[PDB]
């Protein structure tokens, strides 16, 4: 996240770090004690079996016994299209169930078909790059965003931090967009580069896949 | 001042490929974005075969294909400015094959 | 070399193995000694630092016949065209003179504007890959035939017969390939060509720089 702010410790206990060989490559969301939700491109070219799911984290540079760690048992996708970046959502089943507590809680999802409109105020978050060679974030970042419709396609929920150069960046794919306390987006792609200030960020529209997700986690 | 991974690559433009055997340096044990790698590919296209951004724009097709250590592949359209918002390991790329056709 | 045979060690003592290093990457090429202090190769093999190995058969072993020398100068033809791979010739001035012996000695160049008739049998040698899956530690070689220019002119739209040679029969799986650039086309024991480029598939025909078109430049550069 570029131009955001350090989240309050454990402010978003549904936030997940997906790590490989000791490296955070994507974010995810705890949607059920044994299911996390991410972007399909985050797992399409990796060996899932080495991917570790980390819950209850806040500062990835520090040791945190608060954290819970799980491996990936199975994945479930619905037609991810890499050429057009459509349906960029995946559900990962874990090798266990999370113990819900002060650091870890299951997120809350919107209803099938719900579409947010222009001007809706939402929040993005993640551990992606901080921008301008600052490198990847150690402590989870959050950013106020506004839903836009220009330079967007209906297959996505698009966001813009109007008035300044900020937005999601690399390492944030798969992180949630939330909005009204409801997880409406999963970071999918940028255009031109991060924090362009002229191109919206594109999120997978979670409210378009609600039926399948419940078909998986019930 | 730090170790580098040597990734084989090939470049073909208009059906011509030079017969050297070449390798791209990536910082070892590092993480990279598709913006980073795409920029390195564009730099290689220019410095090795004089292919400009303008040529990539006017070309019939301009792509590079990553072959990953797991054996999967990812075709990247150099004419597109959309980038997935993920990071990946430099150690996981087995080969890169660049192909530009002006046609 | 695709579809060739392992060379007899030291049967081709002009052969040079080039290791090229630049901040952004590396390359491997072949080349050939033309004077005790100069190696000829392809311009697309240029890079910031060049290590030349003479006298080698297995480049993965530190054989005692080997002589290792850095290129003091790497002189790309001043009109080298990286876009079309034209004027693809480069001279390496070695930092020391080689020690000439059975295993290391130069190869003759052709006479001015000397020509090569279609059908002429030539040998090409190098350490390049032998397929899409495998390479070689040891020097390999393959016999190829010079072609009529029309065989290349339709496939390679920038082919120029005044400066290049068309080599290889389209029906055969016999060709130079990746890592063989810079190596010589030997016809009648003279170096007429330099391995330059072909198709990504490795299917023939392929294009070689025509050495006889660049003799004035060669002579001037070495003096
Ligand atoms: C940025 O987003 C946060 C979270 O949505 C906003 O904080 C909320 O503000 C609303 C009123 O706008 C309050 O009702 C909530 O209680 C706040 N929630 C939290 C967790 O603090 C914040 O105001 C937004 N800032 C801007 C400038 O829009
Ligand atoms: C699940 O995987 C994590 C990380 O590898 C490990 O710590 C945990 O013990 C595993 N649990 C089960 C039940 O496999």
């Amino acid at each position: 996240i570029v131009g955001g702010r350090r989240a309050r410790p454990h402010a978003w206990p549904f936030m997940v770090s997906l790590q490989l060989r000791g490296g955070h490559f994507c974010g995810a969301t705890l949607i059920a004690p044994n299911f996390v939700m991410s972007a399909a491109h985050c797992v399409a070219n990796v060996n899932v079996r080495a991917v570790r799911v980390v819950l209850g984290a806040h500062n990835l540079s520090r040791r945190e016994p608060t954290r819970q760690v799980f491996a990936v048992q199975r994945i479930f996708e619905n037609g991810y299209d890499p050429v057009n970046l459509l349906n960029d959502i995946v559900i990962l089943q874990l090798n266990g169930s999370a113990t819900i507590n002060a650091n870890v809680q299951v997120a809350q999802l919107p209803a099938q078909g719900r579409r947010l409109g222009n001007g809706v105020q939402c929040l993005a978050m993640g551990w992606g790059l901080l921008g301008r060679n600052r490198g990847i974030a150690s402590v989870l970042q959050e950013l106020n965003v506004t839903v836009v419709t220009s330079l967007c396609r209906r297959s996505n929920v698009c966001t813009l931090v109007r008035g300044r150069q900020a937005g999601v960046c690399f390492g944030d794919s798969g992180s949630p967009l939330v909005c009204n306390g409801l997880i409406h987006g999963i970071a999918s792609f940028v255009r031109g580069g991060c924090a362009s200030g002229l191109y919206p960020d594109a999120f997978a529209p979670v409210a378009q896949f609600v039926n399948w997700i419940d078909s998986i986690i019930q | 001042a730090k170790e580098m991974q040597n990734v084989p690559y090939t470049i073909a433009v208009d059906g011509i490929m030079a017969f050297n055997q070449s390798y791209l340096n990536l910082p070892k044990d590092s993480q990279l974005s598709y913006l980073d790698l795409g920029n390195k590919v564009k730099a290689l296209l220019y410095d090795e075969r004089g292919v400009t951004p303008e040529k990539i724009r006017n070309a019939k097709s301009a792509v590079y294909t990553i072959t990953w250590k797991d054996g999967s592949k990812k075709e990247v359209d150099l004419k597109k400015d959309s980038y997935t918002a993920n990071l990946f390991d430099s150690n996981s790329i087995k080969q890169i094959d660049i192909n530009v056709k002006t046609k | 070399i695709i579809g060739g045979r392992e060379s007899r060690p030291h049967s081709r003592p002009y052969m040079a193995y080039l290791q090229i290093q630049s901040p952004a990457g590396q390359s491997r090429c072949g080349g050939f000694l033309v004077r005790e202090d100069f190696v000829l190769t392809a311009a697309h093999c240029w890079g910031s630092n060049i290590n030349v190995t003479l006298g080698a058969h297995n480049i993965q072993r530190r054989e005692n016949t080997q002589q290792h020398i850095t290129a003091r100068r790497a002189i790309r033809h001043p009109q080298y065209n990286q876009r079309t791979i034209q004027n693809d010739i480069m001279l390496l001035q070695l930092s020391r003179r080689v020690r000439r012996n059975r295993n290391v000695n130069p190869v003759a160049l052709p006479r001015a504007q000397e020509g090569l008739r279609p059908g002429t049998l030539c040998t090409v040698a190098g350490w390049g890959r032998v397929s899409m899956r495998r390479g070689t530690d040891t020097l390999r070689e393959v016999q190829l035939r010079v072609q009529r220019d029309r065989q290349c002119l339709r496939i390679f739209g920038s082919y120029d017969p005044r400066r290049q040679i068309c080599v290889g029969d389209r029906r055969e799986r016999k060709a130079a390939f990746k890592g063989d650039s810079g190596g010589p086309l030997l016809c009648n024991n003279v170096a007429h060509g330099i391995v330059s480029y072909g198709k990504s598939s490795g299917v023939p025909p392929e294009v070689f720089t025509r050495v006889s078109s660049f003799l004035p430049w060669i002579r001037t550069t070495m003096r």
